[PDB]
């Protein structure tokens, strides 16, 4: 029985297993390849990914995200303290630990953040289970690049709450570098930068791989920039709008607002691929249906200044690494933002018209990696040579 | 380089007898390596005996481990001839 790879991700979690000669990135049983990275604790039952995720409206006290930014910290650490201002669950301090607590089943519980994780890998590995018809204990699991030792172990801890043997935590931009198979070339050393937009960070790599040999030769981004900010623009320009309209304002509604990123972020989506999409709400406030339109023009205006910003990380990466933009052999698209045409052209035009790497799903690319090299560590991907 | 070249003399000499690997993977080891204890032949007569020697040598060699060391490229060229040898081995 196959090993798996697991990106367990800020925002979406993705399964792949590489098995007769090909990476599958495997579907959940809603028809998703990628996951919500959420868990919701009702009064009858625990809820894991799109369902978790779906009902956050109606239960926003009680649906945990964001697991991934407490993980491996303390709970006077300077990151935790500023992040829980935006959650709209609790965070408390268990002995020096960071732990969610929730209401569950009538009773107040709280779980460390690797438990938290650990539902979410749970949930990943019952999908591949699914998939393969047999049990999954082996995985890779990957995790940022800047990850220090404790955030690593606690990724770790996470696999094997989940009934996991981890058989080893690598990196995110490594993982969607071995994808590619850039890590197979032989010669002289070779520069690769990844570029990694997600739902809710931002990740600039550049890695040199020499003989199959990886160097993290710096790192930069924003731990706070994601395709959710680019949702929450939409938001407020839908807001502006109903209320116009209707005479109505509803900001103060949290049920209401939740409801319309919901539609401001499948809108996003279509957006991607066509130059505008409609929305519909049935009764969003007050009893009013909400209907617009929005083009693919209107969304990259209202997201302008966040979308050319990403061109500075790239910029300070690179002298971090001491590289000219024209030192870089391969430019790698990875996370789901990166499918806005916007961004790509934007980075395209920095590096004066080289060719991109995104014939990989770039929201899968970190999961496709991670499944290459379980075989390869579960010794079902040997090399033999013609 | 030196070193891969007394692996792929190792793995060239022993045609994937994974008995003849593990009773001689000391001999190829990268100095500064201290948990291996070489093992004899003697410990390696019964399937059962190869299967735990075997998933000893793969602890000492695994490529997760060695990645960023100084011997990573060498842990990874024994790691994949041991796993061959072993799944040729369960063939029998
Ligand atoms: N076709 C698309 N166009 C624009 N944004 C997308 C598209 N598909 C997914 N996204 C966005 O990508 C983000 C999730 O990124 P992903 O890389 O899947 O997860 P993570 O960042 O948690 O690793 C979400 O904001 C989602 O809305
Ligand atoms: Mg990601
Ligand atoms: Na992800
Ligand atoms: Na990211």
């Amino acid at each position: 029985g196959p090993a798996v790879g697991i990106d367990l991700g800020t925002t979406y979690s993705c399964v792949g297993v590489f098995q007769h000669g090909k990476v599958e990135i495997i579907a959940n049983d809603q028809g998703n390849r990628t996951t919500p990275s959420y868990v919701a604790f009702t009064d009858t039952e625990r809820l894991i990914g799109d369902a978790a995720k779906n009902q956050v409206a109606m239960n926003p006290t009680n649906t945990v995200f964001d697991a991934k930014r407490l993980i491996g910290r303390r709970f006077d650490d300077a990151v935790v303290q500023s992040d829980m201002k935006h959650w709209p669950f609790m965070v408390v301090n268990d002995a020096g630990r960071p732990k969610v607590q929730v209401e569950y089943k009538g009773e107040t519980k709280s779980f460390y953040p690797e438990e938290v994780s650990s539902m979410v890998l749970t949930k990943m590995k019952e999908i591949a289970e699914a998939y393969l018809g047999k049990t999954v204990t082996n995985a890779v699991v990957t995790v940022p690049a800047y990850f220090n030792d404790s955030q690593r172990q606690a990724t770790k801890d996470a696999g094997t709450i989940a009934g996991l043997n981890v058989l080893c935590i690598i990196n995110e931009p490594t993982a969607a570098a071995i994808a590619y198979g850039l890590d197979k070339k032989v010669g002289a050393e070779r520069n690769v930068l990844i570029f990694d937009l997600g739902g809710g960070t931002f990740d600039v790599s550049i890695l040199t791989i020499e003989d199959g040999i990886f160097e993290v030769k710096s790192t930069a981004g924003d731990t706070h920039l994601g395709g959710e900010d680019f949702d929450n623009r939409m938001v407020n320009h839908f807001i502006a709008e109903f209320k116009r309209k209707h005479k109505k304002d509803i900001s103060e509604n949290k049920r209401a607002v939740r409801r319309l990123r919901t539609a401001c972020e499948r809108a996003k989506r279509t957006l991607s691929s066509s130059t505008q999409a409609s929305i519909e709400i049935d009764s969003l406030y007050e009893g009013i249906d909400f209907y617009t339109s929005i083009t693919r023009a209107r969304f990259e205006e209202l997201n302008a200044d966040l979308f050319r910003g990403t061109l500075d990380p790239v910029e300070k990466a690179l002298r971090d690494a001491k590289l000219d933009k024209s030192q870089i052999h391969d430019i790698v698209l990875v996370g789901g933002s990166t499918r806005i045409p916007k961004i790509q052209k934007l980075l395209q035009d920095f590096f004066n018209g080289k060719e991109l790497n995104k014939s990989i799903n770039p929201d899968e690319a970190v999961a496709y990696g991670a499944a290459v090299q379980a075989a390869i560590l579960s010794g079902d991907k040997s090399e033999n040579v013609q | 380089d030196p070193e891969k070249l007394k692996i792929l003399e190792w793995i060239e000499g022993k045609e994937r007898n994974i008995r003849a690997l593990l009773s001689t993977m000391h001999t190829v080891l990268w100095a500064g390596e201290t948990k291996w204890k070489p093992v004899g032949m003697a410990d390696l007569v019964t399937p059962e005996q190869v299967k735990k020697v075997y998933r000893k040598a793969v602890l000492v060699v695994h490529p997760c481990k060695a990645t960023g060391q100084p011997y990573e490229q060498y842990a990874k060229m024994i790691f994949m001839e041991l796993n061959d040898a072993w799944s040729e081995f369960e063939n029998q």
